[PDB]
Parts: C-alpha cells; structure tokens; sequence
C-alpha cells in the first residue's frame, strides 16, 4: 500500500559534486530516509587513504630534505589529502621519483597496474634546485572510518625499520552531504514527496554506488528487527599430583586424603593437615619443600575448582 | 675510574640494544616509549679481593663478569616520541665519539 | 672538571586534542572540552555543512 522510491534522474555536477533523486515517496518517509541515508553516508563509507610513506633520505617527520621547499610534516599533510581509487587490491604501493625544478604532483606518480588518481594536479612538494631529486614510496590501504596513526598497534607486530612514517587515515570519501524534499510532479496522485540528495566527495566513489551501499547497510542493520523473537587457571596448577617427586609414604597418604590435583594441596593451611594420620613432621617439611620448589607456598585461597 | 659509555651493557638483552649504535646512542628518529634505553653508560665498581667465587665468575663470564654497574639514561615513564637530535659533547684530550 | 662527556637527547611527541583539554577564545571565554562529537551528530544548516 506504499510506493517504493525509485532512483531516477541522477545527475553529476562536477567530478566531486553530485545530485541523486528519489522520485516516489510517501508523506513522512522523505525526511526519515534522507536523515538515515545522510548519517550512514557520513559515518561509514569504504574508501582508500594513505597509511604510511618511506622517503629515501628522510629519517623522521620533523626532519628536512635538502632541495625541497616544504617540511616533511608538510609533505605528510599534503599526502594525507591524496585521493586514489583502487581495484582488486588493498595495499597498493605508489612509488614516485622525480628530479628537476618546480612542484611535484600526483601526475608524476609511477603508472601502476590498476590505480586511478582522481586529480593529477594535487601538489605534494616542491623542488628548488636542478641537481636534487625526490623519491618516496606511498602505501595506500582501504578502510572504513577515521583511524589515527598513533592508536594502531597491530602495525608494530612486525618491527618497522626506522624511516617508516605513519600518517593518519581518514578512509571517508564523502566530505559533505545535504538533502532536501519537494513536491512530486505526479498529478494523478493527490500528493507525493521527492527527495534530492547532494553529495560532495573527493571523487573516489560514485554517488549511485554510495547510495546503494548506504541502503544495503541500513537494510542489513534493520534485518535484526524483522525477527525479534528472544521472548584455577594457572598451567602450574591442574597438574597430576604424582609430579612433585614425593616419597612413598606420602603417596598412600595423599590418595587417602583425596588429594589428586596439585592445586588442592596448596589450599591447605599448615595447621590443618597435621591431624591427617601418619603425616610426619619431617615428611610434611618435604611436602612443603617440594611445593616451595615450585613457588606455591601452602595457604593460598582459590575461588573455583573444576573437576578437570 | 671513568664512567664509560658503550652500546655493550651487562645484563641487558638484545631487545633493548636494537636501537643503539656502535657508540651507545639512539639512532636518530627511533620511536622511544616507556623505559627504553637511550645511552648505555656503565659505572665501574670496586673490588680488589678476587675471591674464588669471583674468580670462577670471571672464568665463566666476561673479564668484567658484570662487575661494572649500569647507570643508563632511560626514558621516564609516561614519555614517548621520536628522537630528534643528539648533541654529544666531549672533553679535549679524550678519544672523540664515533657519532 | 668532574664531567668527561655529555650527551643530550631530544624527544618530540604530537599532542592531539582530547576532551579534558582547555580551549579558550580571546574575549575571556574559556572552557574544557566535554565530548568529541562525530560529524553526523553535529548541527548542520540547509547546505549541509556542520
């Protein structure tokens, strides 16, 4: 009994600005759909961003390179804005080398297999002398949200050589998005709503693919509502008792007192186990000695004891 | 005697010596955190009575047998970051540092 | 005299903004940040810029 919004009359203003239109909508669904889509698109849109770089002679971010006009920190901030589109890969290494006089942009990046630079006029540094060259390797990864360089530690699982410059990653192509509603031109119906969404991105992702991805994300999130329904650990412990190399006289005693696990023997205060028949003062000291050898002094206090 | 600065430091594993050059200073740009070792300084201790225990200690280990104590600049806890510059200063007459 | 050798090490750290930090204008208005809000949660005008 409801009309389904069809994606019609999608138009592109510039390489970044774009307008999409959903013509058939009911009375109140326009604002709901627009706000939900805007939140989904701004929050989590998969994209690609620079993860780290390696310059030839540069050792850290706060250093300088002879011949270049900008600090290495400035180079990192410039490279943070580089927007690329990759196909079938997630760790693309964009080696660039150039020498001469003037700015160095994304156009001189070596032409990789399947990597598209949205704009080739995005300068990243300058060369101010003829006999100086710049040579760097950029790693571009695919991600979802804003991941600061400092907060990631998994990259340190393998030691990074001194010279790897970790940059922050945004991964979000959608920079700005706005939505508006108007009266549909349909005259046979009494009144209908039409939604127009304007998106300003960095050119990485198509507006139609963006809308489809946001709608799929919303649908999978809503799928959880469609069917509501719903209406003693230390390795030293838990060890066989016949591993402390005890005397024969204690083996019969320990079996008689139902002590088969090492940890249970630990939980007994010195005073209490004396009443055990034929324990032996010297034999008890041997029990304390071997337990002291493992570092488990008698008198501890555990909480739970599983049968295993 | 002299408090001497070296990369080699007794009773410290190879993990903490990865960021020290052959003179005992951090590589420029190395990212230090926590209590990482900055410069390896060893302060000689006193002993003129080589007891048999000390004799066999020097036999099984190096000639010093870790007699020299370490007083090495470690980054104070809660301080992290990249090393920017090192400004080694030397006394005239003594051998100049490699760095 | 006593000193034979001196070495000095300089450390650089980047301090990013955080809730508890103190921010102020130049008219005597000051404060401590209370929450770092996502882009989608901040108010926006007709053009959509938050």
């Amino acid at each position: 009994e409801f009309l389904k919004p069809r994606l019609v009359d999608i138009e592109q203003v510039s390489s970044t600005h774009a307008k999409v239109t959903l013509e058939p909508l009911e009375r109140g669904f326009g604002h709901t759909l627009g706000n939900a889509l805007r939140r989904i698109l701004l929050s989590s849109m998969p994209g690609c961003a620079v993860t780290e770089v390696e310059i030839d002679g540069v050792l850290h971010e706060y250093s300088t390179k002879e011949g270049v006009q900008e600090d290495i920190l400035e180079i990192l901030l410039n490279l943070k804005g580089l927007a690329v589109r990759v196909q079938g890969k997630d760790e693309v290494i964009l080696t660039l080398n150039k020498s001469g006089i003037g700015p160095v942009t994304a156009a001189d990046i070596t032409h990789d297999g399947d990597v598209e630079i949205v704009k080739p006029q995005h300068v990243i540094c300058h060369l101010t002398d003829e006999n100086a060259s710049i040579s760097m390797r950029i790693k571009v990864q695919r991600g979802r949200g804003y991941v600061p360089a400092s907060t990631r530690i998994h990259s340190e699982e393998d030691e990074r050589p001194i010279g790897r410059l970790l940059v922050d990653a945004c991964y979000s192509p959608v920079e700005r998005i706005a939505y508006n509603v108007e009266a549909a031109r349909v005259e046979q119906r009494t009144d209908l709503d039409k939604l127009v969404i304007e998106m300003e991105t960095n050119g990485t992702i198509d507006p139609e693919e963006a809308i489809r991805r946001a709608a799929t994300i919303l649908a999978e999130q809503l799928e959880a509502f469609v069917d509501l329904r719903d209406v003693e650990f230390d390795p030293i412990l838990l060890r066989p008792v016949d591993d402390l190399e005890l005397t024969v006289r204690s083996a019969n005693c320990l079996k008689a007192e139902a002590i088969h696990y090492i940890g249970d023997l630990v939980q007994r205060t010195e005073v209490e186990l004396l009443k055990t028949p034929n324990l032996g003062k010297k034999s008890l000291t041997e029990i304390k000695d071997v337990l002291a050898s493992r570092g488990l002094s008698l008198g501890m206090r555990l909480e739970n004891w599983p049968p295993a | 005697g002299p408090e001497e600065i070296t990369a080699d430091i007794p009773n410290v594993g190879e993990a903490a010596l990865s960021k020290l050059d052959e003179s005992g200073i951090v590589y420029i740009g190395a990212e230090v955190t926590g209590g990482d070792i900055l410069v390896g300084k060893v302060t000689p201790k006193g002993e003129t009575q080589l007891t048999p225990e000390e004799k066999l200690l020097r036999a099984i280990f190096g000639e010093k047998a870790s007699d020299v104590k370490d007083s090495s600049l470690r980054v104070p806890n809660g301080v992290s970051g990249t090393v920017i510059d090192v400004q080694v200063f030397t006394r005239d007459g003594v051998e100049k540092d490699k760095r | 005299p006593g000193v034979l050798k001196i070495v000095k090490v300089y450390l650089a750290v980047k301090r990013r903004i955080q809730p508890g930090d103190k921010m102020a204008g130049r008219h005597g208005n000051k404060g401590v940040i209370s929450k770092i809000n996502p882009i989608e949660d901040m108010p926006y005008d007709e053009n959509g810029t938050p």
